């Protein structure tokens, strides 16, 4: 229920990834759904590689997955001044393991101790099992592949696109159109 | 079952390269800022990283290691699963750490005595061992050799008497015969198809090599003592043996410092390009960018950025207390940094390579496990670096770099004055590198018996090295243990392993590049195959055997001297021309006293 001017991130040079997988970018001023969906989160670079339609690996098969049939886009930048810390930064988390690679976007925010092989654990989780849920440990002078970038996922009829209007010109001959209307004439103003 | 395994290592794998980098990072501070506050950090820090290690080991010993299939999950268990120390029993741990700090002390702290006046001592590398490098007073030159091995080598015999014990208790309890063969299992290959090597397999194929050098080195000894006789005449036969503390330190480990005694024709002036660095007004940032520039011309990736920033490459201009030694650093995460406070030398611009060339190594396999992010043998690790600084010394190189005016002309006389430096100091080594391990390797096994040990050690000095005793010895002496290599129980056979290594991986790249002469010469500026052929090893880490990575460098499964020999024939040719009218080789019979 309101304008999307997606020009401005598209046009926008501090992300570090701006890609596009179900739709091509400008385009999006025309393109029209019912809703549109942001996801918001901090990850490590090297790992941004893994944030696609239909790929594999720790986050695409374990933290949330886009379908390789994707309806949208993905964009990242860099965080380092503000999410990466002197101490380390540790806030951030991730489930490491997980029976049953996920779904399109399916949502495991639950834990148990993971376990493999034939064997029964109830807690503990050295040996043979363990609890999978884990931390990151975001430091500045990590190497770029490591280092924090925020992420956002768009997932792509009351969102439409900044649909922007001409200069009026009156009393000349004019190939117009207003609102869904189209017409030819002279507009002369009216009482 | 292999699942369990696998979920177990990657929990490791992703806690452990978060506590070695808030260990390594507070060892880092330290040693660039040095506090007592910095030294009681990185030592707690250093404490929770090893509590973590062997806390997970005693979950690493339950998985049974025969029932793994994929061989870079097997690696990763056997590499965790160990249990090194923790066999013995808790008193003799206990002594075996007080013995290897008391070893350490003496060798450290060791005083050496002036008889005409005992209110002056010297240290061992300030003053003393400035003698052997630096004095030609051979009376003084043999006090220094005698009181060191009389008044601390001494000291450490029977102390080497009861660490080969406790390290022998620890090897056996490994389940290995000697302590010698736990030391040549790094080299050990099994289970990926005719590239298997065997424990015992390195102790006849460096032996297979070292029968090869002789001739060169024989004639390397002919030239050096016909030489010697000039610089300590009467002392030494035109057919003996050589003097051991004549031999230009107090162990006679490298030669390199006999050259102004030793040199072909002095009178050409031994290449140096820091005067062109100077009259560039070159700075240790030039210096780097310069250096970085010959990775990013053969086909390689440049820096990590933070590199930069991170890196000490000077001395601040604040009175820092640091540790001034060139280093390069890995601290996992990623982050790459040298520590090191630099000169205008040109010394430092070849040690810009040869460190750049440590990260660039650590950088390809920064895809491997933390347990694999190392390299492929001991020799690998060392020999990668010293192939940058090779072709960074090299006269093509210096002009092209703008170095060198284009004017200059290099010629024979020039080669020979630079290969019979390099000669006595990379060849005149390798009978020491080959028979103190082979010393050690009898001693642990007891091959050796310890009624022999430096018995055994002066006949090995004369067969091996031909070199003599200035004064006769007996079993209350260790003559072995006046090394820091021996007293403070380092594994020495790395260097002999690196040492052919080193011009396997040259003349591939060279042979790869098409360099149209002599080894020596070869430059790889403004290459692109050789970087090619390089990376295919550098991006392996210990994932796949050293018998697999060799025949991707060097187009063979195994080490080969050959390449090393024929970076010397040049200077060998001209040796046989100098020394036709001597005797060549030794007699082991004749001694100077
Ligand atoms: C076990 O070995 C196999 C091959 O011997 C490895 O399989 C590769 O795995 C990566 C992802 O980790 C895939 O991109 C490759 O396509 C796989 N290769 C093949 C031919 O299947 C596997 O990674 C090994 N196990 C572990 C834990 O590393
Ligand atoms: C490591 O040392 C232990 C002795 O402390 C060896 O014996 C193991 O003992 C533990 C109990 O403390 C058992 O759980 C293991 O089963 C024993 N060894 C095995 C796995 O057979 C053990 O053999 C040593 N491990 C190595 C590396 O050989
Ligand atoms: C360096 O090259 C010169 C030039 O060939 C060598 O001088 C020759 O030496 C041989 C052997 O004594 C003589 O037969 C020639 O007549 C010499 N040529 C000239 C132009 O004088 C010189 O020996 C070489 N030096 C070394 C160390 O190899
Ligand atoms: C190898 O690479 C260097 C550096 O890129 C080349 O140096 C350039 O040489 C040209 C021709 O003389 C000059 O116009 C450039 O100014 C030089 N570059 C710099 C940064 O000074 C060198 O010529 C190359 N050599 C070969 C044989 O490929
Ligand atoms: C592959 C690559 O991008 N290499 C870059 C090079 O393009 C750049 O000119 C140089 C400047 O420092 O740094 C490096």
């Amino acid at each position: 229920n309101c304008v999307a001017d997606y020009s401005v991130l598209y046009n926008s040079a501090s992300f570090s990834t701006f890609k596009c997988y179900g739709v091509s970018p400008t385009k999006l001023n025309d393109l029209c759904f019912t809703n549109v969906y942001a996801d918001s989160f901090v990850i490590r670079g090297d790992e941004v590689r893994q944030i696609a339609p239909g790929q594999t690996g720790k986050i695409a098969d374990y933290n949330y997955k886009l379908p390789d049939d994707f309806t949208g886009c993905v964009i990242a930048w860099n965080s380092n001044n503000l999410d990466s810390k002197v101490g380390g930064n540790y806030n951030y988390l991730y489930r490491l393991f997980r029976k049953s690679n996920l779904k399109p976007f399916e949502r495991d925010i639950s834990t148990e101790i993971y376990q493999a092989g034939s064997t029964p654990c109830n807690g503990v989780e050295g040996f043979n099992c363990y609890f999978p849920l884990q931390s990151y440990g975001f430091q500045p002078t990590n190497g770029v592949g490591y280092q924090p970038y925020r992420v956002v996922v768009l997932s792509f009829a009351t969102v439409c696109g900044p649909k922007k209007s001409t200069n009026l010109v009156k009393n000349k001959c004019v190939n117009f159109n207003f609102n869904g209307l189209t017409g030819t004439g002279v507009l002369t103003e009216s009482n | 079952i292999e699942e369990q395994a696998k979920t177990f290592l990657d929990k490791f794998n992703h806690e452990a390269e978060d506590l070695f980098y808030q260990s390594s990072l507070a060892s880092w501070n330290y040693n660039t800022n040095i506090t007592e506050e910095n030294v009681q950090n990185m030592n707690n820090a250093g404490d929770k990283w090893s509590a973590f290690l062997k806390e997970q080991s005693t979950l690493a010993q339950m998985y049974p290691l025969q029932e793994i299939q994929n061989l870079t999950v097997k690696l990763q268990l056997q590499a965790l699963q160990q249990n090194g120390s923790s066999v013995l029993s808790e008193d003799k741990s206990k002594r075996l750490n007080t013995i290897l700090n008391t070893m350490s002390t003496i060798y450290s702290t060791g005083k050496v005595c002036n008889p005409d006046n005992p209110q002056e001592c010297l240290l061992l590398e300030p003053g003393l061992n400035e003698i052997m490098a630096n004095s030609l007073d051979y009376n003084e030159r043999l006090w220094a050799w005698e009181s060191w091995r009389s008044e601390v080598g001494k000291q450490l015999r029977p102390l080497y008497e009861e660490y080969v014990v406790l390290k022998n208790e620890m090897a056996r309890a490994n389940h290995y015969e000697d302590y010698g063969d736990y030391w040549r299992g790094d080299y050990e290959v099994n289970g990926v198809d005719g590239y298997d090597y065997s424990r015992g397999q390195l102790i006849e194929d460096v032996e297979h090599t070292f029968e090869e050098i002789k001739p060169l080195y024989e004639h390397l000894h002919a030239y050096v003592r016909a030489k010697l006789m000039n610089a300590y005449p009467s002392y030494i036969s035109p057919i003996g043996c050589l003097p051991a503390h004549l031999l230009g330190d107090m162990w006679g480990r490298f030669w390199t410092n006999l050259y102004s005694l030793t040199v072909p024709f002095g009178q050409k002036p031994n290449i140096d390009v820091t005067d062109a660095m100077v009259d560039q007004a070159w700075d240790a940032q030039r210096i780097f960018k310069e250096a970085e520039k010959f990775f990013v011309s053969v086909g390689l990736p440049n820096m990590t950025q933070g590199f930069w920033e991170n890196s000490m490459l000077t001395d601040p201009g604040n009175v820092q207390k640091a540790v001034c030694h060139p280093t390069a650093w890995d601290l996992g995460k990623g982050d790459f940094r040298i520590l090191m406070c630099t000169k205008v030398t040109m010394d430092d611009f070849l040690t810009a390579h040869h460190e750049m060339g440590h990260i660039q190594y650590d950088m390809a396999y920064a895809a491997q496990p933390f347990l694999l992010r190392n390299g492929a043998n001991e020799g690998f690790h060392e020999a990668v670096g010293e192939i940058m600084s090779l072709s960074a010394a090299t006269p093509k190189h210096l002009k092209s770099i703008g170095l060198l005016s284009p004017d200059f002309q290099e010629d024979n006389e020039t080669e020979i004055n630079f290969l019979l430096k390099q000669a006595l100091t990379i060849v005149g080594t390798l009978p020491f590198t080959y028979m103190l391990e082979k010393w050690r390797w009898m001693v642990f096994k007891g091959e050796i018996p310890k009624d022999q040990w430096m018995k055994k050690w002066w006949e090995m000095k004369r067969e091996i090295v031909g070199v003599v005793e200035p004064v006769p010895h007996d079993e209350t002496y260790c003559d072995p243990a006046s090394l820091f290599h021996v007293s403070n129980d380092y594994s020495f056979i790395r260097y002999y392993t690196r040492t052919l290594y080193q011009f396997q991986f040259q003349e591939a790249l060279c042979q790869a590049a098409k360099h149209e002469g002599p080894l020596h010469k070869c430059d790889i500026s403004n290459s692109t195959e050789a970087g090619q052929k390089l990376f295919n090893m550098l991006r392996l880490g210990k994932s796949e055997p050293w018998t697999l990575a060799l025949e991707n460098v060097v187009g063979a499964k195994n080490m080969n001297v050959r390449p090393l020999l024929n970076y010397f024939e040049p200077l060998f040719t001209w040796l046989k021309d100098q020394n036709k009218n001597s005797f060549v080789g030794w007699s082991t019979d004749w001694s100077p006293y």
